[PDB]
């Protein structure tokens, strides 16, 4: 058979299905679920007994440029996974379904453009992972900002415009100096694979500069305090799908971003700078919870709450220690099903029924949609850490490894298991609480789509929360390579 | 059953002839980035045929004595 | 779901049937918002149309070989059947169901079942099915977890240095085992570092 | 709603016919933000006839 | 490290500074556009004459003080002349804030260019390009942009310090037994 | 012209060109095939015939 | 079950440029670790069996196993084979 | 091959009338094609980078000025195709594009000055290849006299180019009172360190760059390339700019200079600030094609530049000609037409272009995001190989400043795609006329290589490891 032949066949279908029914958004969700199955497959398929780099392979050769290569000079951009990397893989392919499938009925003008536009970005998401080299790490980082430009601008609220070159003038900055650190590394080690970079020992005084220019890139995409100004806008404005993707995935790439570049690499760097880190994290913690405590819009809080575990699994993967790696990860894992849910709840729900987002509007669903009350219980008491729940398995991993690193730091980051329940629990109050506002009629209570979709996000942290052992078996290589320490 | 994955050694085997090419190719480079900056002869660099650079001047008034070396 | 169901005729008639309506967001409301405002042979013809939407007018092998500009037709006079459907779906709050014999359908309030979204064949017979795998595939992959090889092989390397426990009875090599591992080490970490040693 | 804004949010003259008139000729605008053809044809009707 | 010459330095760059106040003047009074005359150039030029020189002595005398205060010549002390010289721009524009601003970022700037060499030029021999790069070969001294596959020990509990899991020896084999 | 005619229809175009047309094209002709042969003299393509044509 | 038992490298007999001596190393290095901790964990389950049998007596009877417990607790944990790939304590 | 075009051309349009123009500039376009195929196999002479002396010494072949020779007239075939194949077939469209009887002579005249430039080994063919480059480009601004703009346009770069003639040729004959030469091959090592020639070449690199629009001396360029016709403007904006820096590059006159370290630090800031508060799209690019001059300029102090040079003159020409060319077939869609000459002025005069033709503005997108350096656009693998190159030879504070500049060029380089993908009202629904063939496939053939020319870089890395090395 001809691979071409396949493919043209697959294009072929995707024309008729497109000028018969003048639509895609079936066969993009058609692709999405065999992607999901085409990855399990692959776990079926992975062996967990080895430390390497499994289903490589290498794109762009000089020889066969758009095939793939089998020579012995490799100049081109690799690609594989280690476990790690198809944790969040297994993340992304679920998700992406249900980003989709949040903005079915929504979405009337130019709709074909926003479910193309919602799957290169998470297809570019998921490949960003398989990366196995610095520059093709990078080539699908900077890849989203385009799309999520134009997404944010067209498909979003009032103020989309101003959120939207905040995404991109933020975003590239964080890149552009992480491209500098990139230069530096490829112009001195002559190589750029995620394979034996950790051999190449460089001078200490050296690793201090390249670890600046990294560091203040996922500064900017985790975020951190005190870059962590641009993420309550672009939620705040951004479509469904763009709040859902970007909380779920582009905040986890930081963590992968750390993990892959900059701990086998850069170690010594990390175990001298590492208190100036705890300090920022500390800060991004307890500052942009208090800051949660006094917004108005329903958006804008659950993306202060992002910021704030993320800046948890920051001390976890940073405190040189197994229980770290395999807490920090946990949250994002969690972190990717729970957040999705609350941006679905205020950004696909009640904004669809009543077009606004402010507290001061919203009181007494619980009398006549109480589906929607009883979601937004399990899901606040999710996001702020109750136990049995991924979000705070992490949380007290994270913690764990934290305090062992510094005890100080790492005790008085404890707080953020009452401040996450303070900026939650007041909202929560509040919505579930008292007689129906008199500013809003009623409206439906959820539908099944959407009780699909928070059912999905509920079981998965529960399952993780339950038994988090079960993701042991990818990462028990990856809790002790990345351990400095003799 | 189903799980019928790669072994270790093909693995390992794999991934051992990823890095060598990587190699391969670092060492193409310096070397390139070595014969590059690296002084090359006056014909590669300017004249192939008249290699001879010493500049012969005029003819009309030639004087005995004009030539150095 | 079936082959070869399209027919030109029926649609190249319906164009013009569905044009001589005025427009679907102005049909049920009389542009005052009544459903009483139209008439009732009105309410039946759409009705009637209206229930063609949810119809077998097309098939897998004739989307793949007929042309362009018969799929034209298709899309742009099913889009109408659609619009016309949901409108009236929502504004009367009734389906169109031509019950079994006789030939007349008609907007009716039954909505226990009879309707199901575009989106559920795919999700819940190739999503969640994946995902239960997933489970499966996670939980039976648990089982190869290091600590289960690191007890084997150090019940190994203890028998191996003292093979005489194998001879005593099968439901007590677990406590001498113990005994024998807490006695001494049987980690090589120390074999090693070479270099470590001065 | 639509009034025209530019690269960094500043106001931005919205150009027509209006202002090819001979009242806002002689002013003293940088070349960037004056507006004034010269070369349209309201004033270059009458051009070397 | 050599010391600097505080006043000497100081005095030539006012000369200097006054100096090209004198040529930025006269090139406003060219380049402007009403009726001027040679009267105008001192007049009417918005204080190019006291923000060149005010901004050069401040810059020197900061610059030629902190290093020899600090008793050393780096980026810190560029710092702190573009420090000074923030506060002097900046005290035109008669607002508290603005001057806090405009020192704070004045300096920030001018400490970064001290940081990356207090030069716009290159060095072109500490360079990448002329300098020693690659693999070390036989237990040499590993300088900056030379790479290593195995650091020494001792090096690293110097550079870094002892505690936080980083030792003077491994943990099994400081606790092997000795059998 | 038959891709974007001149006017709104195709029409062939006028002789005069096509006489410019082809002079034109024969020096474009000799003055690739001038350097082909050149080149199989400086030693950059096969010279054996021309090798031994030029040893006779 | 087909209980693999793989082969022992380390990193002072390789080169580092072969990639799959270094790979072995890696994971022997991190294998034996685990098996360090295995054998704490047997220590701990003895601990807990003598405790709940003796009771009182536990301050006798369990002395040495805590004891034992509390020094391999310490040691006996992952810590990587950066630190000694990165690192020639011979230097 | 260039010669025998302007030779005949002469004759064949004095022979020919006003109406004929268009057909002339499609047969001298698709010559220049055929050249470029079939002559194109001497690309072997240069093989290990084999360099040829001509003329005596005089002239100065290598892969560098061959490449540079392919690029000038594959912008020729391009810049020619924009005359020659009109739009649409409308009233309208024949009196806002309509070739000159003279045009096509001056430009293959100023392709001959740009190309004995870059071949140019001794300093008097520099002078009388850029005085050839000059006069024909003072005439082809003031080839359109019906328009008081390009008039005054064309008398201010007269005197203000004339001015920069006078600095070169003082800079050389001071070159030529020192050292008894014309010849730069007259230098070495040795010529370099033991004699005082810094002030006596950075003027001639300073007399050579202010002919491109360097800081401070931006502004005269500026108001030229605004005041100018649209199809005029694509074409000076470019090839002075590649002739002039490719044979500075080329020529490794200026390795640690300080003083270009300070020009060309200002022009990256200006062209990037200055740019910010127009709202007009010609001194828009303008200034983009500045802060471009200024990343190309900062190699010029590196002596190992012809690869990053080469990749980035390369995508910044292709992006360059394909959103002038989004530019002007836009003007369909618009509203208001404010000139015979320049129908489209104002940046807000693209509004709503995406519910009018909406890959329009998808062109218009990758480009800019290329111009941005957004990977895997072609202008991230460019702004990569300078940072590479200066980062490696010892500029730091500049590569900030280059990110910083990049970062503030992004906000004006995105008004255009921000005001396009606004909403409009009055769409177009249906339009029976139809914009020509071969002007969309050019377009859409420069967007597909700016998308997808990162696929071949290895296969470019390799071809340059043989013919540059
Ligand atoms: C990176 C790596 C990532 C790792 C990820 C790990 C993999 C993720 C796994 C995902 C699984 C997804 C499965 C799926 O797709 O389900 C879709 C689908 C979605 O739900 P849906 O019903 O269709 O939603 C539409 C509404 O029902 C339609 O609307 P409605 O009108 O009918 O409203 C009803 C709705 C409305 O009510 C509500 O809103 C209430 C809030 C709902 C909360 C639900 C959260 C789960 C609660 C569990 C409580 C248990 C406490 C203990 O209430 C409910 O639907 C919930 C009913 C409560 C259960 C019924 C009691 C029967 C007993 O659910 C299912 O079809 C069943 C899945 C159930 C699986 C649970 C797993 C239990 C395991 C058994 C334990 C023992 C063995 C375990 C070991 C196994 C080894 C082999
Ligand atoms: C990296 C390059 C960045 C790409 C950014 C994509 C920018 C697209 C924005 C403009 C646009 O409208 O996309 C064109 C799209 C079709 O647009 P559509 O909504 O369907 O309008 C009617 C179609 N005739 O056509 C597409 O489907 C393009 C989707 C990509
Ligand atoms: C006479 C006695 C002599 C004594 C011996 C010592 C003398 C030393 C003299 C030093 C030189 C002084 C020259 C002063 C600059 C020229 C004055 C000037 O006005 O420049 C700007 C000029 C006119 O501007 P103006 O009319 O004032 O209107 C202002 C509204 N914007 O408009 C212009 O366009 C001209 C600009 C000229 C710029 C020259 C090049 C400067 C390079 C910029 C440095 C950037 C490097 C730093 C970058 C850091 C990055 C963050
Ligand atoms: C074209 C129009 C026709 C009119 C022509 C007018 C005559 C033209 C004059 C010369 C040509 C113009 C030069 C343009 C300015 C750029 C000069 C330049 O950049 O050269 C700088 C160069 C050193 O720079 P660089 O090589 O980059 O770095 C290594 C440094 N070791 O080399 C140098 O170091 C420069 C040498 C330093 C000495 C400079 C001489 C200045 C002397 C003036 C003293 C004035 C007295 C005091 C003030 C009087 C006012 C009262
Ligand atoms: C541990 C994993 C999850 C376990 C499964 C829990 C979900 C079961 C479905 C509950 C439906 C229900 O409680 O009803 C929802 C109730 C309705 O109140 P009502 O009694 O029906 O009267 C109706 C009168 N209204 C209409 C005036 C209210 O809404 C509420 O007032 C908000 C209270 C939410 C209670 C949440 C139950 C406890 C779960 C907390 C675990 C984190
Ligand atoms: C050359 C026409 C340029 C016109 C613009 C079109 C771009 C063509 C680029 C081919 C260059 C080459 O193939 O050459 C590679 C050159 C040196 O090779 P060379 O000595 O010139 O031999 C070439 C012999 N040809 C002409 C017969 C083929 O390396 C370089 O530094 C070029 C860097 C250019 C980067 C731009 C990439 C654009 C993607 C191209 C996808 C087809
Ligand atoms: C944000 C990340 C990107 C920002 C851009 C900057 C990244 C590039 C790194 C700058 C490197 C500067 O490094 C420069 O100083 C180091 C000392 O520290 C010098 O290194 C030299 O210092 C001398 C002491 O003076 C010692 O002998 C040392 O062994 C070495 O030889 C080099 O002369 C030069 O390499």
């Amino acid at each position: 058979m001809f691979l071409t032949s396949i493919l043209l066949s697959s294009l072929y279908l995707f024309n008729r299905i497109l000028a018969w029914q003048g639509n895609v958004k079936h066969f993009y969700l058609f692709a999405s679920n065999l992607l999901l199955l085409f990855i399990v497959v692959l776990y079926i398929n992975f062996n967990t007994f080895s430390n390497s780099f499994q289903f490589n392979f290498e794109l762009f050769n000089s020889l066969n440029p758009f095939g793939l290569s089998n020579s012995d000079i490799s100049n081109g951009l690799l690609f594989g996974i280690d476990g790690l990397s198809l944790t969040f893989i297994l993340l992304t392919v679920l998700l992406i379904p249900l980003t989709l499938l949040g903005n079915w009925y929504n979405i009337n003008f130019n709709s074909n453009l926003y479910y193309t536009l919602v799957l290169a970005i998470g297809l570019v998401i998921l490949l960003n992972f398989w990366a196995l080299d610095y520059i093709s790490f990078y080539i699908l980082f900077e890849a989203t900002l385009p799309l999520l430009f134009i997404l944010i601008h067209i498909y979003g609220s009032s103020d989309s415009e101003r959120a939207s070159f905040y995404v991109l003038m933020f975003t590239l900055s964080g890149s552009l100096f992480m491209l500098l650190s990139i230069v530096v590394i490829s112009i001195v080690l002559n190589t750029t694979n995620f394979i034996n970079h950790n051999l190449f020992v460089l001078s200490l005084d050296l690793q201090t500069i390249i670890w600046l220019g990294l560091f203040i890139a996922i500064m900017v995409k985790t975020p951190l305090f005190p870059i962590h100004v641009w993420l309550p806008v672009v939620h705040s404005e951004s479509p469904l799908a763009g709040s859902m993707i970007l909380a779920g995935l582009i905040l986890k790439l930081a963590l992968y971003a750390i993990l892959r570049l900059l701990l086998p690499l850069l170690c010594e760097a990390q175990i001298l700078y590492t208190p100036m880190i705890y300090i920022i994290s500390l800060l991004t913690i307890i500052l942009t919870s208090l800051a949660t405590l006094r917004q108005i819009d329903l958006k804008v809080i659950i993306a202060y709450s992002s910021i704030s575990h993320m800046g948890i699994a920051i001390l976890g993967v940073c405190s040189n220690t197994s229980l770290g790696i395999y807490g920090s990860i946990v949250l994002g894992v969690a972190h990717g099903f729970v957040s999705p849910a609350l941006f679905l709840i205020v950004g696909g729900i009640l904004y669809d029924r009543y077009h606004i987002r402010i507290v001061n509007y919203y009181k007494g669903l619980t009398t006549y949609m109480p589906q929607l009350a009883t979601y937004i219980i399990i899901l606040s008491f999710a996001n702020i850490g109750t136990p049995l729940t991924g979000n705070f398995t992490g949380e007290f991993l994270s913690l764990q490894g934290g305090f062992i690193r510094n005890p100080i730091i790492g005790g008085i980051s404890c707080i953020s298991v009452l401040l996450a329940a303070i900026y939650q629990l007041k909202l929560t109050n509040k919505l579930t609480g008292g007689i129906s506002s008199i500013y809003m009629h009623r409206t439906n209570d959820v539908t099944i789509r959407e009780k699909f979709i928070m059912n999905i996000l509920i079981i998965s942290t529960l399952i993780i929360g339950i038994c988090p052992q079960i993701m042991y078996n990818l990462l028990y290589w990856t809790v002790n390579n990345y351990i400095y320490i003799i | 059953t189903f799980f019928h994955p790669k072994s270790r050694e093909d693995i390992l085997n794999e991934e051992a002839k990823i890095v060598q090419a990587l190699n391969n190719q670092r060492e193409l480079t310096i070397k390139m980035h070595e014969l590059k900056r690296e002084e090359k002869d006056y014909a590669h660099s300017y004249s192939p045929l008249f290699s001879d650079p010493v500049p012969q001047g005029g003819s009309i008034g030639k004087a005995p004595g004009s030539s150095r070396e | 779901f079936a082959l070869r169901a399209y027919n030109e005729e029926k649609e190249l008639a319906l164009k013009q049937r569905l044009s001589q309506l005025p427009p679907p967001g102005k049909a049920f409301v009389t542009a005052e918002g009544e459903p009483r405002p139209a008439k009732e042979a009105e309410l039946a013809e759409l009705a009637e149309i209206a229930a063609l939407y949810k119809t077998d007018r097309v098939g897998i092998l004739d989307i793949l070989l007929l042309g362009n500009k018969h799929a034209r037709l298709y899309r742009d006079n099913t889009a109408l059947l659609k619009d016309y459907y949901y409108n009236g779906r929502r504004i009367l709050d009734k389906i169109p169901v031509k019950d079994k014999q006789t030939g007349k359908v008609t907007w009716e309030i039954k909505r226990e079942g009879a309707e199901k979204e575009d989106w559920v064949n795919q999700m819940y017979f190739l999503y969640a099915p994946s995902l239960i795998l997933l489970l499966i595939v996670m939980v039976y992959k648990s089982r190869e977890d290091i600590t289960f090889w690191a007890k084997k092989e150090l019940d190994q390397r203890v028998l191996d240095k003292h093979p005489e426990i194998n001879d005593a009875p099968e439901n007590e090599r677990d406590a001498l085992i113990v005994e024998r591992i807490i006695a001494g080490d049987y980690d090589k970490l120390a074999s090693l570092q070479k270099k470590a040693t001065p | 709603d639509p009034i025209p804004s530019g690269a960094l949010g500043q106001k931005v003259p919205h150009v027509d016919e209006s202002h090819q008139d001979l009242l806002f000729r002689t002013s003293h605008m940088v070349e960037d933000l004056e507006t004034y053809d010269e070369d349209s044809p309201i004033n270059t009707s009458d051009a070397n006839t | 490290f050599h010391p600097y010459n505080t006043l000497g330095l100081a005095t030539q760059s006012a000369m200097v500074g006054l100096g090209a106040g004198v040529v930025a003047a006269a090139a406003r009074n060219s380049l402007a556009t009403g009726p001027r005359n040679i009267l105008t150039t001192f007049s009417k030029s918005g204080g190019v004459v006291t923000i060149f020189t005010g901004a050069s002595i401040a810059y020197v005398f900061t610059y030629c003080s902190a290093a020899n205060l600090r008793e050393r010549k780096d980026g810190w002390n560029h710092m702190w002349a573009g420090a000074a010289t923030g506060a002097v721009l900046g005290a035109r524009t008669k607002l508290v804030p603005a001057f806090i601003g405009w020192t704070v970022l004045c300096g920030a700037a001018c400490g970064l260019f001290g940081w990356t060499g207090a030069r716009f030029n290159a060095d072109r021999k500490a360079s990448l390009e002329q300098s020693p790069k690659g693999f070390v070969q036989e237990d040499a001294h590993q300088t900056f942009w030379e790479v290593v596959h195995r650091r020494p020990l001792s090096l690293t509990v110097e550079q870094l310090g002892e505690g936080r899991g980083i030792n003077a020896v491994p943990i099994a084999t400081a606790t092997e037994a000795p059998n | 012209e038959w891709l974007d005619p001149v006017k709104g229809k195709f029409a062939r175009p006028s002789v005069k060109f096509l006489r410019v047309a082809t002079m034109l094209g024969f020096a474009v002709g000799f003055g690739a095939a001038y350097a082909r042969s050149s080149l199989r003299f400086f030693g950059v393509t096969e010279n054996a015939r021309e090798y031994k044509k030029d040893e006779a | 079950s087909e209980h693999q038992r793989p082969e022992l490298v380390s990193f002072d007999d390789i080169n580092y440029n072969d990639h799959k001596k270094v790979r072995e190393a890696q994971e022997s290095y991190t294998r034996e670790q685990f098996i360090r901790l295995e054998a704490l964990k047997t220590v701990r389950k003895a601990l807990e069996k003598c405790y709940e049998e003796s009771g009182p007596n536990h301050f006798e009877d369990c002395k040495n196993l805590a004891e034992q417990y509390l020094d391999m607790l310490p040691t006996h944990r992952l810590q990587g084979y950066l630190g000694y790939q990165r690192n020639d304590p011979s230097k | 091959m260039l010669i025998l075009a302007i030779i005949s051309l002469i004759t064949f349009v004095s022979m020919s009338k006003l109406s004929d123009n268009r057909a002339i500039i499609r047969l001298i376009n698709i010559y220049l094609i055929l050249v470029l195929v079939l002559d194109s196999f001497l690309y072997l002479l240069f093989l290990n980078n084999q360099t040829y002396t001509v003329m005596g010494e005089l002239l100065i072949f290598n892969s560098f000025t061959f490449y540079i020779d392919m690029l000038i007239y594959f912008i020729m075939i391009v810049i020619s195709s924009l005359y020659g194949y009109n739009l649409y077939n409308n009233n309208l469209y024949k009196t806002l594009f309509e070739p000159k009887k003279e045009l096509i002579i001056l430009f293959l005249i100023n392709i001959l000055g740009a190309l004995l430039i870059v071949h140019s080994n001794d300093f008097i063919t520099l002078f009388v290849a850029i005085e050839l480059q000059s006069y024909s480009i003072y005439l082809i601004t003031a080839i359109y006299n019906s328009s008081y703009k390009a008039s005054k346009a064309s008398m201010l770069y007269f005197f203000m180019g004339g001015i920069l003639s006078i600095l070169i040729a003082y800079s050389i004959n001071t070159y030529y009172s020192v050292l008894n030469s014309y010849t730069l091959h007259s230098l070495d090592s040795l010529i370099i360190n033991t004699l005082d020639l810094n002030l006596i070449l950075i003027a001639l690199s300073l007399g050579l760059l202010f002919k491109i629009g360097i800081a401070p001396l931006h502004k005269w360029l500026i108001s030229i390339y605004e005041n100018t016709p649209i199809l005029i403007t694509i074409y000076i904006s470019l090839i002075p700019k590649i002739s002039i820096l490719s044979y500075l590059v080329l020529s490794n006159i200026s390795i640690n200079s300080l003083v270009i370290s300070i020009l060309a630090i200002l022009t990256l800031l200006v062209g990037s600030v200055g740019g910010l508060l127009q709202i007009k799209i010609k001194r828009l690019l303008a200034f983009s094609g500045l802060t471009n001059a200024g990343y190309m300029m900062l190699l010029l102090l590196l002596n190992n530049n012809e690869f990053s040079y080469l990749y980035y003159i390369t995508q910044y020409s292709i992006s360059h000609l394909a959103i002038f060319m989004i530019i002007i077939f836009s003007i369909y869609y618009i509203n208001y037409i404010n000139n015979q000459y320049n129908p489209i002025i104002y940046v807000n005069q693209l509004k709503g272009l995406i519910h009018d033709n909406a890959y329009l503005v998808l062109s218009m997108a990758i480009v800019v995001f290329s111009f941005i350096g957004i990977p895997p656009l072609l202008g991230f693998f460019g702004k990569l190989n300078i940072l590479m190159s200066i980062l490696n030879n010892g500029y730091y504070f500049i590569s900030i400043v280059l990110i910083v500049a990049s970062l503030i060029s992004a906000l004006y380089y995105l008004y255009l795609l921000n005001v396009s993908i606004q909403d409009k009202n009055n769409i177009l629904i249906n339009s029976n006329e139809t914009v020509s063939s071969v002007l969309s496939y050019i377009l859409s053939s420069l967007i597909i290589l700016i998308t997808f020319g990162f696929i071949y870089n290895s296969l470019i890395i390799d071809i340059f490891n043989v013919y540059f090395n």
